């Protein structure tokens, strides 16, 4: 921010301040997330419907 | 106050360079040397004379 400044040379006063701007940092991070659908061979020969499919 | 290297770190990246990375070198030197024999099974005979009259 800026401030209000008088004109004296030698008084607190009639000096300009110094400042100082900041950054930060955010991130993304790649986290995994899975499943396993173990079945029988035979199970999925007798079914009526692709249970790979489903 | 004066935004120091650490007040403006987030802006500041690193570079990389390959200049110094290789890979392994192929050092080995027999198969290239000597003479070679393709096997058609684990065992071959080699007969040789051993000694004469």
């Amino acid at each position: 921010h800026a401030k209000w400044v008088g004109e004296s040379a030698t008084a607190p006063e009639g000096v300009k301040p110094t400042a100082k701007a900041t950054w930060a940092n955010k991130t993304l991070v790649a986290e995994e997330l899975a499943v396993i659908l173990p079945i029988h061979e035979n199970v999925l020969a007798d079914a009526t419907e692709d249970l790979l499919a489903e | 106050a004066d935004t120091n290297r650490t007040d403006a770190a987030a802006l500041i990246q690193e570079a990389y360079s390959d200049v110094f990375l290789d890979s392994v070198s192929e050092t080995a030197k027999v198969i290239g040397t000597f003479p070679v024999y393709n096997m058609g099974t684990k065992t071959t005979n080699l007969p040789v004379l051993s000694t004469f009259p």
